């Protein structure tokens, strides 16, 4: 019964550690996204105005 | 009205007083030391990725530009 | 200033029908919407200044250019 609780808080903690891993590095992911999609949004609008003037 | 409120992003500076004492190019440049750091272009110049320079730079030049800084239609359409 | 004149020569604008709905669309409770209706009630009757500086700023340049464009061919027809 050790060796199996043992076992099982193992499992429990690399798996917990693996998930939040991978949950960061998606938020990383996801931040560059916004600052590109800004910055398009950027390069569009001043695009536009230049039509305008 | 809205090139008025750009003025201090763009190094555009007022006259300031001078009394006797002191010349207008030392206080002048105190003056512009002060609001240095408002200054936008050199500061993303300095530091900031190049896409940002080249938006901010394209930005400024839109803004200073404009259609009251000897430019008018009526005669055009007259 | 401009006002409006006396036997109108024209009565064709025959213009949408108003949209209605809750009172929270439009200036939210209905107490507010009397308020806002009696304070902007006091521009209905002349076009001035405050009319064209709004109209500049939603139309910003592409309005002003085809508006321009429009009016000198509805001048040219005539």
């Amino acid at each position: 019964t050790t060796q199996s609780l043992a076992s099982v808080a193992y499992l429990i903690n690399t798996l917990a550690n693996n998930v939040l891993q991978m949950l960061d590095i998606q938020a990383s992911q996801l931040r560059r996204m916004e600052s590109s999609i800004n910055h398009i949004s950027q390069t569009v609008d001043i695009h536009k105005e230049k039509v305008a003037r | 009205c809205d090139l008025l409120h750009a003025a201090p992003f763009q190094n555009i500076l007022p006259r300031v007083h001078v009394k006797e004492g002191e010349r207008l190019d030392a206080k002048m440049k105190r003056l512009e030391s002060k609001y240095a750091p408002l200054h936008l272009v050199p500061l993303i110049e300095r530091l900031g990725t190049p896409q940002q320079i080249a938006i901010a730079r394209e930005g400024d030049l839109l803004t200073k530009e404009r259609l009251c800084c000897g430019l008018s239609m009526f005669e055009v359409i007259l | 200033r401009f006002v409006r004149t006396v036997l109108p020569f024209s009565q064709e604008f025959q213009r949408d029908k108003q949209p209605n709905a809750q009172p929270q669309y439009l200036h939210g409770s209905k107490a507010l919407n009397l308020a806002y209706s009696s304070i902007y009630g006091s521009y209905r009757n002349f076009v001035g200044p405050p009319h064209f500086q709004v109209i500049c700023r939603l139309l910003g340049y592409q309005g002003i250019a085809v508006v321009m464009e429009e009016l000198l061919k509805v001048v040219k027809s005539l």
